[PDB]
């Protein structure tokens, strides 16, 4: 963990993601993806324990398989088009292969099988990076290919991802697996809306990024990894319990919080295109999400779990961690509702 | 004194306080100047003179 | 298995029982094959024989569900002389639920499957009549 | 936060101050081995800082005014009650041992931070690597249960593995009869109530479990009762040592910098000490915890951070 | 929600560190003549 | 096709040589060798330095393949961009070698 | 198109069906990854050399080098397993489920 | 009979029982990567043939 | 869904024609709400670090309010420009194509038939 090496690695991750963002050639898109995963491998080997090696092995295998599928789509597109502009593809097989390649990259069910495992075995900063910054680039790739996206495949992937993420998060008690399944459900939610209005997709991506960053920042600040220590934290700082309660209330899309902003407006773009059953089904699965969220807040703040004896020493020391951007991201994740039309800046 | 060890936050960091005050003043006058310039260009564009 | 749905819906309701019965049986067999394949892939079978026993159990159960539901919907539509009625699909869904409960050695599960499968088949008839589109093309 | 990765980028290297005299030395012994002054002599021989035995109010002493906080606010365990009834219903034994292990972990973290920052060696008494010899001496005397033993083992396994052992350890060999006679002549009105089987068990765990692994993982010296008085022989023996064992050899600047970052966060040191394992000798319900927390928040100097208390006389609170 | 299949899943370690669960020895043949028992670390 | 003719002739001559060395002395009736190394029973140790120098060889050979097309490129019109690119690539090789020097790579197998 | 194109597709599908349903350790997965490597390289080179796209001769070589470094990364991962469990078997990768 | 048992049985408890049962079936994986990749193969084959997602 | 509009001048947060609009006032209610959000963020920052909430970090609170009000003003300007673009394009395409938008003859209530369903 040399600070120079960590800074260079983080700059390499940023450079790879921005190379995916700003390029006009498929080869450079793949270049950014490869450099991003290559430089994100040491982030998940920060703590040097065998579980991290297991998680990084699974992550590398899945991402490399997705990248090989991505070249299969690119080479097929070259065969049927003879050109390399990042735009609508010129072959249905190219669109199909690209769609499940990006589904494999983004942990969309049934290609989600690496997401709840890898995030369980890596440190919380690496988990925050994987669940926040990694999702940005293939969203750009899917946004730039939306004319050629097959409707049936992306809709099936979206509904399967939402349902599977909700039903898988309904059972886990670890914080990281709950976060992983919540990320899967949110990914399905904001990929269901992509073909109709991608501004809603970008808004939901920004909201989910901010809210997940707040959640992971609170988890690193409290040094809590399971449900029981997160219950135990009420002796140390009750204001942190209030904060995690209100942002978990926001996490389930309950008004008047920020998490009700995207999904409701996603429904605002479902009935425009004459679709009624679909937002109802995803709303029911969002209710499942809110059920295990309510379970987390019942364990955390709305009750008073029994503590141990050593809390007294922890009452003699303030939190010395670098609690960075916690208040701004907490405010932006709760009271952003009356500024809903700010999504117009994302057009 | 009350604390046996001197706390790191015992004395106000005067450099950081002056930096915060200067940043606030610079941003306020920049916002005011930008608003004045934009409203002047608006009235010159649309002829509300 | 998209054109199989079209062939199921190409036959008019309450007119010919046989082809509706085989179409629903093939739909049930395909669904059971997908479920059994995912179960074998995810849950490791003890051996080849027990794996194909589970696959055959799931496939035959779902095929029986499809055949019973299609047959019951068709005989109810014939006996009511009204193809444009969700009552026939409600009765067929309850028959499928009763068959599933009998296969699973249960009765409360059978009644719940009656209620939910009848409501689902009623909504399928609702979408067939009023043109509900859950997979809507981008219009605006 | 003063020391961070930015300081290490700017050239704050911790082996710049790591001379040959920066040594971590801990001394052990029986209940009344008389080592308490001996380490003090080392503090005036090698110039090393010495730290007393981590008591109940040690965490109370290191922060705030340093005054001993009442036992309700910190500890909730007394040594006199342990000497009175070791098999008591409320479980003073394991609660006292867990609190003392936590205090010793805090003391070892402070010692490691001082050694890594100031570059001066540190002498301690009964470090965290020599605390289980008490607890096992409880379990062989029936003073605790097996669940307490495995809970303490889990706590030690999750806490010790992030730290390095001391350079040289010194064990003073005082037999059971000498220890009992020294206790008798000391004059504490409550110290004769322990059976001599407890001291025999302490000695047995010392010579059966502690020494066979501190003869391997670190440097070890052993002395009898009378040879502990001769300070010049002890300091000549420790100053003429050849360090080849222990993981202090393979320590680069990066690992020591990470250790300095980890020991400067007192929450991070004690995060895994109080794991959510519900053993009825250490868990306290919501009502008492809430009451004692609201009472501790009303104490002077403790309602806010150390630089932000108006009632103790801190100025310019509104400009920070 | 414990079932029969997942009844053996232990809770993870609190520090999330797995427990860790030698050197080469050579027998040089006599093929002066010397038989060396050689210990190597690479 | 002449190149493949040479390759087939050479491979068949090698096959003839190994057939003479493997099956021709089988005519003799010498003996059967029942035959009942320093490695007694221990597992093969994983000397990590060999794997490290192998993957270092792999990375250096990959960017050597990057460095290759200079003799063909030397006739290009934009010589300044070529000179900057080649000097910067060889500087990147020097920087990677310096890093592999510094972080204990070239020790215990120098 | 040409028949060699379809042969390369069938080869890539063979490597795909070999990469997913493995029974051995991670070396088989990396070998099938190299099969995907080789199939994509040959297909890209044939496409570039058949349509006379002169500049896109930068495509094949680059299409190796990057993922080649990525392949090297995978080797290090296997060494980590070889430094932890003794053998790099995939049946030993059942520690993260609980 | 009605306001404490049957009305509690029809809407909320059947839903909760189905939710917890299929949640237990979903999260009962053995953590084997080979099974996950075999399921990936089955999904790809089903999408290419049994659904025809590429038309 | 405006992929063909901003492509002529990409990566422009506030273009030149955005200066043709009336800029939002410094007393905009949305701007004051964003300033309130900044004040709440300062209060939360004081509360999570165990400090006096209404006294400590006054310069910190003023910086929070100032930064929030600045970014809110610029975001409001971009929102107003985007909605001006939206309804300008709406009116322009309505004006350009009046064959798909016929003028409906709004009939009076004196002859149109509304079905009446009595309630009893
Ligand atoms: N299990 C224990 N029983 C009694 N005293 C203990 C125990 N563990 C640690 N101590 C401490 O060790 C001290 C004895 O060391 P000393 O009298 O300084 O040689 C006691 O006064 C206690 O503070």
């Amino acid at each position: 963990m040399n600070p120079i090496i960590l800074i260079i690695i983080l700059m390499t991750v940023m450079l790879g993601t921005i190379i995916v963002m700003i390029s006009t050639h498929w080869l450079l898109i793949w270049i950014g993806f490869e450099m991003n995963m290559l430089a994100i491998i040491p982030i998940m080997m920060k703590k040097h324990n065998p579980r991290a090696t297991e998680a990084s092995t699974k992550y590398f295998l899945t991402q490399s398989t997705a990248s090989m599928l991505l070249m299969m789509a690119i080479i097929i597109n070259l065969m049927f088009s003879g050109q390399w502009t990042v735009m609508k593809l010129f072959n249905p097989m190219a669109s199909m292969l690209m769609t499940m390649a990006l589904a494999m990259k983004l942990g969309m069910a049934p290609f989600h099988f690496w997401v709840p495992e890898v995030t369980q075995g890596i440190p919380l900063s690496s988990g925050l990076i994987l669940l926040t910054w990694q999702k940005l680039a293939p969203m750009s790739v899917l946004y730039q290919i939306l004319p050629s996206i097959n409707l049936d495949l992306i809709l099936t992937l979206s509904i399967l991802s939402i349902t599977i993420g909700g039903w898988g998060g309904l059972n886990q008690t670890q914080l990281r697996k709950i976060m992983a399944y919540s990320s899967i459900a949110h990914m399905g939610w904001m990929t269901a809306v992509l073909l109709y209005n991608p501004t809603m997709t970008l808004l939901n991506l920004i909201i989910y990024i901010i809210m997940t960053s707040t959640m992971f920042t609170l988890f690193m600040a409290n040094s809590t990894t399971t449900t029981l220590s997160l219950s135990h934290t009420w002796n140390k700082a009750p204001i942190m319990t209030i904060l995690v309660l209100i942002t978990l209330l926001s996490m389930g899309g309950l008004p008047p919080l920020s998490g009700f902003m995207p999904k409701w407006m996603i429904i605002q773009e479902m009935t425009k295109n004459d679709s009624i059953i679909l937002p109802t089904l995803m709303a029911i699965t969002a209710l499942l999400n809110l059920y295990f969220y309510m379970r987390l807040t019942y364990s955390t703040a709305l009750t008073m779990f029994p503590s141990t004896n050593n809390m007294k020493m922890k009452w003699q020391f303030p939190t010395t961690k670098r609690m960075t951007l916690l208040p701004t991201m907490t405010v932006l994740s709760t009271m952003l509702l009356p500024l809903t039309p700010i999504l117009s800046i994302l057009e | 004194k009350f604390y046996i060890q001197e706390p790191p936050h015992g004395s106000p960091n005067w450099l950081k306080v002056g930096l915060t005050l200067g940043t606030s003043a610079f941003l306020w006058i920049y916002l005011i100047k930008q608003h004045n310039e934009d409203v002047l260009e608006y009235k010159r564009r649309n002829g509300l003179e | 298995a998209k054109t199989l749905l079209h062939q199921y819906w190409d036959i008019p309701e309450g007119t010919e029982c046989h082809r509706k019965t085989y179409a629903a049986t093939s739909i049930g067999g395909a669904s059971g094959l997908v479920v059994s394949a995912y179960s074998v892939a995810l849950k490791t079978p003890t051996s080849f024989l027990e794996g194909v026993a589970r696959t055959g159990r799931y496939t035959f159960t779902a095929a029986a569900i499809g055949a019973i539901f299609g047959l019951t919907s068709c005989i109810s539509a014939q006996v009511r002389e009204k193809p444009d009625d969700p009552l026939n699909y409600l009765i067929g869904g309850c028959a499928g639920g009763l068959t599933l409960g009998a296969r699973t050695r249960s009765y409360g599960i059978g009644a719940a499957a009656c209620a939910y499968m009848g409501l689902t088949a009623a909504l399928v008839k609702m979408g067939q009549l009023e043109g509900w589109k859950v997979f809507a093309e981008p219009k605006v | 936060l003063q020391y961070g990765p930015l300081a290490y980028i700017l050239g704050e290297k911790t082996t710049k101050k790591m001379t040959e005299n920066s040594k971590l030395i801990t001394v052990d012994g029986n209940i009344c081995s008389g080592k308490s002054k001996l380490a003090k002599e080392v503090a005036e021989k090698l110039g090393l800082k010495h730290f007393p035995e981590a008591g109940i109010h040690y965490a109370d002493s290191t922060t705030g005014d340093g005054k001993p906080l009442p036992v309700r606010f910190s500890g909730n365990c007394s040594l006199e009650k342990f000497y009175d009834d070791p098999k008591s219903n409320d479980g003073n034994s394991y609660r006292l041992q867990a609190w003392l292990y936590a205090s010793r972990l805090l003391q070892y973290a402070d010692a490691l931070e001082h050694l890594l920052s100031t570059g001066q060696g540190v002498v301690l008494e009964r470090s965290i690597y020599s605390d289980f010899v008490f607890l096992e001496a409880m379990y062989r005397q029936g003073f605790i249960r097996k669940q307490c033993v495995d809970h303490y083992n889990q706590v030690k396994k999750v806490t010790v593995c992030e730290y390095l052992p001391p350079h040289v350890v010194i064990y003073v060999d005082v037999p059971v009869s000498e220890v009992q006679s020294r206790i008798q002549k000391k004059g504490n009105p409550h110290e004769m109530k322990i059976t001599s089987a407890y001291l025999q068990d302490i000695e047995n765990v010392y010579k059966g479990t502690f020494l066979p692994e501190m003869s391997e993982k670190c440097e070890v010296l052993q002395y009898s009762a009378w040879e502990a008085e001769d300070a010049e022989k002890v300091v000549e023996d420790i100053q003429y040592l050849k360090y080849d064992k222990g993981p202090w050899l393979d320590q680069d600047d990066r690992k020591l910098h990470n250790l300095r970052m980890l020991v400067q966060d007192k929450l991070e040191v004690l995060n895994y000490t109080s794991i959510p394992v519900f053993l009825p000798e250490v868990t306290i319900g919501a009502h008492q915890s809430d009451r004692v927390f609201q009472e501790f928040t009303e104490l002077p100097g403790r309602k806010y951070r150390a630089g932000y208390n108006e009632d103790v006389g801190d100025k310019w609170i509104w400009l920070k | 929600y414990p079932t029969k299949e997942t009844a053996h899943w232990k809770p993870p370690p609190w520090n999330d560190v797995d427990p860790p669960k030698s050197n080469l020895t050579l027998n040089f043949g006599p093929q002066g003549v010397l038989r060396l028992v050689m210990e190597l670390s690479g | 096709m002449n190149l493949m003719i040479t390759l087939l002739t050479n491979f068949t001559l090698a096959t003839l040589l190994v057939t003479i060395a493997f099956w021709l002395p089988q005519l003799n009736v010498y003996s059967e060798k029942t035959s009942p190394d320093p490695m007694g029973s221990a597992r093969l140790p994983f000397s990590m330095k060999f794997f490290l120098v192998a993957i270092t060889f792999l990375l250096f050979d990959l960017e050597i393949a990057l460095l290759l097309p200079l003799p063909w490129a030397s006739q290009t019109t934009n010589l300044n961009t070529m000179l900057t690119m080649a000097l910067l690539l060889i500087f990147l090789l020097a920087v990677s070698l310096a890093y592999e020097w510094t972080q204990k790579g070239l020790e215990w197998t120098e | 198109m040409s028949l060699v194109y379809m042969n390369i597709m069938m080869a890539f599908t063979v490597s795909l069906t070999g990469l997913l349903m493995y029974r051995s350790h991670l070396m088989s997965s990396l070998l099938c990854l190299e099969g995907m490597m080789l199939s994509l390289f040959i297909l890209a080179t044939l496409m570039i050399l058949n349509s006379h796209f002169t500049l896109a001769s930068m495509m094949p070589i680059i299409l190796l080098v990057f993922a080649a470094c990525e392949a090297a990364l995978g080797l290090s991962l296997l060494v980590m397993v070889s430094n932890t469990y003794g053998t790099d078997y995939v049946q030993n990768l059942n520690l993260l489920q609980c | 009979l009605l306001d404490l048992i049957w009305l509690e049985t029809i809407l909320p408890k059947t839903i909760s029982l189905a939710q917890m049962k299929m949640s237990t079936t979903i999260t009962s994986q053995k953590g084997l990567i080979k099974l996950y990749f075999l399921s990936f193969l089955i999904t790809i084959l089903i999408s290419t043939t049994l659904l025809n997602f590429h038309e | 869904m405006m992929t063909g509009r901003q492509a002529r001048a990409p990566l422009q947060f506030l273009p030149d024609e955005a200066r043709s609009l009336p800029p939002p006032k410094l007393t905009d209610p949305r701007l004051a709400y964003i300033g309130f959000l900044g004040y709440c963020s300062g209060l939360i920052d004081n509360a999570i670090r165990r400090r006096p909430v209404l006294s400590a970090g006054l310069h910190r609170q003023f910086l929070y309010i100032t930064s929030f009000v600045f970014v809110g003003y610029y975001l409001l300007k971009r929102q107003d420009y985007m909605y001006a673009v939206r309804d300008h394009d709406m009116f322009s395409y309505i004006k350009s194509h009046p064959e798909d938008f016929p003028e409906k003859d709004k009939k009076t209530y004196r002859e149109v038939f509304e079905e009446f369903h009595p309630v009893r």
